[PDB]
């Protein structure tokens, strides 16, 4: 029985807020190490922290704090004053001695964190942009919209993109207005 | 009364001859109960006492993998320390690791130990507070710094105050019929004339457990250690122990000498006197 | 039972 | 200092039943090395690994991969015959070994491999810069340029805005991943959008040149190629706009 | 530094002639652990010799027990032959029950 479980797939919070990412490990081995890794959209995988089995309940490291509870077999991750930077995928993991004595890893499936900015003066608006090469082609820009707002036939409509301001783009091949609804 | 559990790890380098030899042995009190040898076809922790045999295969898996894990560390350690001491890789060398805990008549924690040694000399020791380390020379001063920064002591202490006692207690109950029972010393006396004026008396004690025993001589009722001799207590090979005490007396003055035997499994001390 | 292996060696 | 876990290529596209070796090297003198893959909804499945010079051994998903560890430094991942199943993101990794059990895994940058039935589904992007709305400028006194790469496959592009000859970053926003122009299709082609916001006075100055630039990673020179549209090789496709009163 | 082995030779049970028993050779207080230990019968090696698992004492000196089934014969003279890097040549020590 080697298992790590991040029952959270998708979870979003507004910036300048606490958020906790849950992680549940399951092992009969008693000399195990727990890890967390950050994966930014960049894709790379970065070491954040290690918990030894013998180690204490809370560890701190800047804005980062973890809660180890053997009883609950849990190793839940908390960020204070969440910055858009935080926005990433977060992997929980556990290492235990394999048969040859070498420590080897079990990773959780990961949890996608979106830290969405606080728009103080939402000025929602929609614009028509002209292609510069006079190709009469055009795109619609929905920007300055609320961080709450988050909507999306033959009309491609992107994700939100955080610049501070929000910004989604939509285009097609034959209606800027009805789009986004 | 007070009991113990101790593990003894021994790692020897064999340069060219292949991976270092590792051997692990576990004792409760004076009674071994487990073992591991890197060279054994087995490749698993093995029972050495009847009362451990009943541990399910998940016990033996975890014990095997943990102890193999340390065997690999010991391998890297040998090369690090050869590095620290600036020794050539021709020579064979030895890391020994002893650790374990004591419990009281009450079953509670009294003391823990973790001690290592390079080439059979103190290298580094965990102190009695289980929070600090004593380094024997400059090489171990490096290891200490590392272990201080890694909080390694907290790992030992968590075991020593934790699973070490948890399991000592299971062992002592599981196998109580051998471990908490005493075998009293079965004793006799021997007489060899050495000279035409001097002779030797030898006080024997046989098949006793555990191995702590006090042999002593008196002369007309008064303690005598002048011209007396103790042997190292030695194992019988059947879980019991043997030991003898000799004293040299003038010939024809044997009756004045008495031998005193004190052991856990004796309500009163025993007393012997040469009988032709 | 044995200690977990040393998390950092000498 | 140390590079860590270095792996190449960053990008590769194969026809079914072609072959490649992903190369990994680590300058940290680690004993353990690993090859993982990462696929949506499956996190990190280990393929093969190695606990020392000369000692490959299977992981939870070995089939169709093989590996070598001739030297401590490097760990080679071979695809002898490439399957569409093997389109994935491949991540090398290492770990110091028994000197430090508590050691975590050090990952690499990662290879993004796309295996396809036919290299005629490969297409470079078409890139166009769309100009700021006059509305935006007399409302917010700023000007958002959009850039749009369309119709490229595989999804291997890197977008960069360039103002008067120099790559910029301030004011830039780019979609995290390329979206699919036809999400029901396994062979679908891709779009990426990006945005560059500037003070209107900067956009209205016709001394300022804007260039959206998309690096596309496609066919190597060694791939054969028997069609009348240009070999879709690794190349840059740009789109340009000048400032405008 | 190298510590040289202490050697004791004895039986598991008080020795009576023609009687099932076990001959024992305890080597202790030696370092390093690479030791070579045969039991002898009238100076000839006995082939069925086992030994306890390697351990050590408080002072880090290693100790081992070598045993083998035996039936003493009022006749056959038994010993233990230890060989260790501290010794210029094998040490023989003759078994002495009357001790």
């Amino acid at each position: 029985a080697q298992k790590v479980t991040q029952a959270q797939t998708e979870i979003s919070v507004v910036e300048k807020e606490d958020v906790t990412l849950d992680c549940v490990y399951e092992t009969r081995d008693t000399a195990y190490y727990l890890f967390w890794y950050k994966q930014p959209p960049s894709g790379e995988l970065v070491f954040l922290i290690r918990q030894p089995w013998w180690g204490e309940q809370n560890e701190i490291s800047g804005r980062y704090s973890w809660n180890f509870q053997k009883s609950t077999s849990s190793f839940n991750f908390t960020i204070t004053a969440s910055q858009v930077v935080d926005s990433a995928v977060y992997f929980c993991a556990m290492s235990v001695p394999s048969g040859d004595g070498s420590y080897q890893f079990t990773f959780g499936k990961g949890t996608k964190l979106s830290v969405i900015p606080n728009i103080q003066n939402p000025d929602p608006a929609v614009y028509q942009l002209r292609d510069s090469k006079s190709s009469d082609k055009s795109v619609c820009l929905f920007t300055d919209f609320d961080s709450q707002t988050n909507v999306s036939s033959d009309v491609y409509i992107t994700d939100k993109c955080v610049l501070k301001s929000n910004s989604a783009v939509a285009w097609s091949n034959k209606a800027c207005a009805n789009a986004f609804n | 009364g007070s009991h113990s559990m101790r593990y003894f790890y021994t790692s020897v380098s064999r340069p060219g001859r292949g991976e270092p030899r590792f051997i692990a042995v576990g004792y409760v009190d004076d009674t071994q109960f487990v073992r591991f040898d890197s060279d054994a076809a087995s490749q698993r922790m093995e029972p050495r006492a009847p009362w451990i045999e009943q541990e399910g295969p998940e016990y033996w898996d975890q014990e095997t993998r943990n102890v193999k894990a340390q065997s690999q560390t010991d391998r890297v350690d040998l090369g690090t320390l050869r590095g620290y001491y600036n020794q050539s890789e021709d020579g064979s060398h030895t890391i020994q690791i002893m650790y374990g805990c004591d419990v009281g008549p009450d079953g509670r924690f009294l003391r823990g130990y973790r001690q290592d040694a390079y080439d059979g000399k103190d290298y580094i020791a965990l102190n009695e507070d289980l929070r600090s380390w004593t380094a024997a020379d400059m090489a171990a001063q490096i290891t200490k710094r590392k272990w201080e920064a890694a909080h390694a002591a907290e790992q030992q202490r968590a075991y020593l105050e934790g699973r070490c006692v948890e399991w000592l207690r299971r062992y002592l109950e599981n196998g109580k019929e051998t471990l908490q029972r005493t075998d009293p010393p079965k004793t006799h006396m021997t007489h060899h004339p050495i000279s035409d004026h001097e002779a030797t008396l030898r006080c024997w004690a046989l098949g006793f457990y555990p191995a702590e025993i006090t042999l002593t001589w008196q002369r007309d009722g008064e303690d005598q250690t002048q011209d007396t001799e103790l042997v190292e207590t030695r194992p019988a090979g059947d879980g019991t122990f043997q030991k003898w005490a000799a004293v040299v007396v003038p010939s024809g003055e044997e009756q004045r000498y008495t031998c005193h035997v004190q052991h856990e499994g004796l309500p009163k001390p025993l007393t012997l006197r040469w009988e032709p | 039972v044995v200690v977990g292996a040393d998390g950092v060696g000498k | 200092m140390n590079a860590g876990v270095t792996q190449t290529p960053k990008f590769r596209v194969l026809k079914t039943g072609q072959s490649m070796t992903l190369l990994c090297a680590q300058d940290m003198n680690h004993e353990y090395m690993y090859w993982y893959r990462q696929d949506p909804g499956m996190g990190l499945r280990l393929i093969h690994y190695s606990v020392g010079e000369g000692t490959t051994a299977k992981g939870e998903v070995p089939d169709g991969y093989n590996v070598s560890r001739l030297k401590k430094q490097n760990f080679l991942l071979g695809l002898e015959s490439a399957a569409p199943s093997q389109t994935s993101v491949y991540f090398c990794a290492s770990k110091v070994g028994p000197g430090q059990h508590n050691s975590p895994l050090h990952f690499g940058n990662g290879t993004r491999l796309t295996v396809t039935e036919d290299l005629n589904k490969v297409f470079p992007p078409e890139v166009a810069v769309f100009e700021p709305s006059e509305a935006e400028i007399s409302h917010t006194q700023k000007a958002t340029l959009v850039c749009l790469a369309t119709g490229f496959y595989p999804d291997h592009v890197e977008l960069s805005w360039w103002v008067n000859g120099k790559e910029v970053h301030s004011g830039v926003c780019t979609d995290p991943q390329p979206l699919k122009e036809q999400p029901a299709l396994n062979d679908s082609r891709y779009a990426l959008s990006s945005r560059l916001r500037v003070s209107a006075t900067f956009w209205q100055d016709p001394r300022n040149h804007f260039r959206c630039q998309v690096q596309f990673y496609g066919l190597s020179e060694n791939d054969e190629w028997t069609q009348d549209r240009a070999k879709p090789v690794t190349q840059i496709v740009s789109a340009e706009a000048w400032g405008r009163a | 530094i190298q510590r040289t082995p202490k050697i004791q030779v004895y039986s598991r049970h008080p020795a009576e002639n023609g009687k099932s028993n076990f001959l024992n050779c305890y080597v202790s207080g030696f370092h390093p652990s690479d030791i070579e230990v045969d039991l002898l019968k009238n100076g000839e090696r006995i082939e069925k010799v086992e030994h306890s698992d390697l351990s050590f004492s408080k002072d880090w000196s290693f100790y081992l027990l070598y045993y083998t089934e035996f039936t003493p014969t009022e006749k056959d003279e038994y010993a233990c032959r230890v060989n260790h890097v501290t010794l210029s040549q094998p040490k023989i020590v003759k078994w002495d029950r009357d001790m």
